[PDB]
């Protein structure tokens, strides 16, 4: 349950990011590929070396969903359903590789961050994207 | 755990350039504002109503400084993490009873802390090295629950 | 997101558990404190020898908590709003807890279920404590 | 890891009992129907589609037996499971790349079909002594993580 302050502090983050999300999606995976290796299995069509183009362009559709998510914060289950489904159903993602995501995202949010990750902000981040992963393992099937 | 030859090199020149009087309190400061049951070990320590409380409680930052010090143990003997850390597991496991995830927990929130200090700085690369040493410790530190 | 035929699992295995749950319960708390013994941290209060009134009564209360869920099994996160407030603010409980006491809960349905605890009821329980479990660690704070 | 001889009695006495050519396959089904993201390591192994079509399904209880062997052999060397489990764990992790969460999901998963066949036999003792095993198990064929 996110809070009227973690809304606004997601808000504000959001908003202190503006047109890096995508560049800092395509951050956020190639510190989780080198960091958590076992995820790389997920892409085994993908080349993940630094600089790839396939890496960029899943980084934008990865930060573009959680855009999505923060527009429609208290409708999320509906606004990633589809996500829900494909991730669960097609993709069998296992559920600890949600943790390990969203850990590097707050990584790459506070190594470009340095005025707006404070204790309370890092906390209603670590909120949104736990919410946005349970939504995503709601499914299995 | 192994790092590296080159993972030990990206370990060891960023640590170098940590004030070891803050980071620890940070990081433990941010471990009891994000994961708030953590908050039942600390009891004591008085004021943990806000962050603001948190993050300026003296006792946090003091007890913080210890915990560093046990990381910076831990740099010191990567290969012989277990032998390092077993007062310490003997201290986390057979009397505080902490579950062992909430280590990997205080890992990831230190690599967090690394992050926000150092910017640019903590390249990917450098964060992979990190996760292996937290990991490392975490392990270490929940031997006496294997 | 428990399906049509996980709510009828559910269902069959409730009736067949029947007035036994409040013992099962108790068991389930006897399994928990001598299988993860992290978890009697919680109860410092209680004595936890075996057939302590404590652990009976507490028993039936988490065994009571259980059948209000399923009986609200669409409305959870309402049914469940008072205990997830506790579980959170006031007793601090650890998220990976509820794994533990879910796992003990299936081993205890499953020793006396022999009938019920096929492979999809048990996938079916384990949505269902898993979902009772997302909905009580909805809240820290 | 170390069992008390109570332990080891609980273990040894039940296991004895234990249908090793039908108890890996239960096993390894109930993992794949429960936590089906698994199914991803099992593509080969033909229908999935339904519980029944798991549970029958023949390469399922073939490979289960290779399993329950496994564990067969933990539970003669709890002292040494590190050495037991070496090439396991090069496979499941270096090869494989399984999260090591998964291990410890299909050793409680073994542990509800021990209670599911064991019944009342299977008490909360019994259960505790078999809780310190697939640890141990799952901690072992995780080392090459560590
Ligand atoms: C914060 C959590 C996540 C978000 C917001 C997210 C978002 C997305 C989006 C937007 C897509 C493309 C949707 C489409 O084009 O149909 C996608 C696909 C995919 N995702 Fe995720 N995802 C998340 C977590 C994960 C995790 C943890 C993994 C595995 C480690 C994963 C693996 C994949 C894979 C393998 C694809 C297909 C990629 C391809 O073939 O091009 N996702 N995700
Ligand atoms: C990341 C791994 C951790 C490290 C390296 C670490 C390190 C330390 C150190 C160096 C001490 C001082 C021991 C002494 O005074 O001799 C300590 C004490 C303590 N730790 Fe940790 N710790 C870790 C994780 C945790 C976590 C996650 C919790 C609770 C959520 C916790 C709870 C405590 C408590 C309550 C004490 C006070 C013990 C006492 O004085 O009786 N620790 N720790
Ligand atoms: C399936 C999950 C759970 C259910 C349905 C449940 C249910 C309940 C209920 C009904 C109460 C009493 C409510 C009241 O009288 O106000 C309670 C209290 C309590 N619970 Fe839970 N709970 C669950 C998980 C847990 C876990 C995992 C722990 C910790 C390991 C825990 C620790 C406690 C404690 C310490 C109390 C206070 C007991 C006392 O002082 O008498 N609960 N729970
Ligand atoms: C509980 C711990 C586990 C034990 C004791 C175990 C045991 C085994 C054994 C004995 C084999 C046969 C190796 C050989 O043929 O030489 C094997 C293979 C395999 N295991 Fe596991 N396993 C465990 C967990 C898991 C999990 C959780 C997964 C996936 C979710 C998995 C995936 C596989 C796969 C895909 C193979 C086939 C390997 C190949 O032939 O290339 N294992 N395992
Ligand atoms: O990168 N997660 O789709
Ligand atoms: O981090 N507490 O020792
Ligand atoms: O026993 N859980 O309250
Ligand atoms: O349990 N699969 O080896």
């Amino acid at each position: 349950v996110l809070s009227p302050a973690d809304k606004t502090n997601v808000k504000a983050a959001w908003g202190k990011v503006g047109a890096h999300a995508g560049e800092y999606g395509a951050e956020a995976l190639e510190r989780m590929f080198l960091s958590f290796p076992t995820t790389k299995t997920y892409f085994p069509h993908f080349d993940l070396s630094h600089g790839s183009a396939q890496v960029k362009g899943h980084g934008k559709k990865v930060a573009d969903a959680l855009t999505n998510a923060v527009a429609h914060v208290d409708d999320m289950p509906n606004a990633l359903s589809a996500l829900s489904d494909l991730h669960a159903h097609k993709l069998r993602v296992d559920p600890v590789n949600f943790k390990l995501l969203s850990h590097c995202l707050l990584v790459t949010l506070a190594a470009h961050l340095p005025a707006e990750f404070t204790p309370a902000v890092h906390a209603s981040l670590d909120k949104f994207l736990a919410s946005v992963s349970t939504v995503l393992t709601s499914k299995y099937r | 755990v192994h790092l590296t030859p080159e993972e030990k090199s990206a370990v060891t020149a960023l640590w170098g350039k940590v004030n070891v009087d803050e980071v620890g309190g940070e990081a433990l400061g941010r471990l009891l504002v994000v994961y708030p049951w953590t908050q039942r070990f600390f009891e004591s320590f008085g004021d943990l109503s806000t962050p603001d409380a948190v993050m300026g409680n003296p006792k946090v930052k003091a007890h913080g400084k210890k915990v560093l010090g046990a990381f910076s143990d831990g740099l010191a003997h990567l290969d012989n993490l277990k032998g390092t850390f077993a007062t310490l597991s003997e201290l986390h496991c057979d009397k505080l009873h902490v579950d062992p995830e909430n280590f990997r927990l205080l890992g990831n929130v230190l690599v967090c802390v690394l992050a926000h200090h150092f910017g640019k700085e903590f390249t990917p690369p450098v964060q992979a090295a990190y996760q292996k040493v937290v990991a490392g410790v975490a392990n270490a530190l929940a031997h006496k629950y294997h």
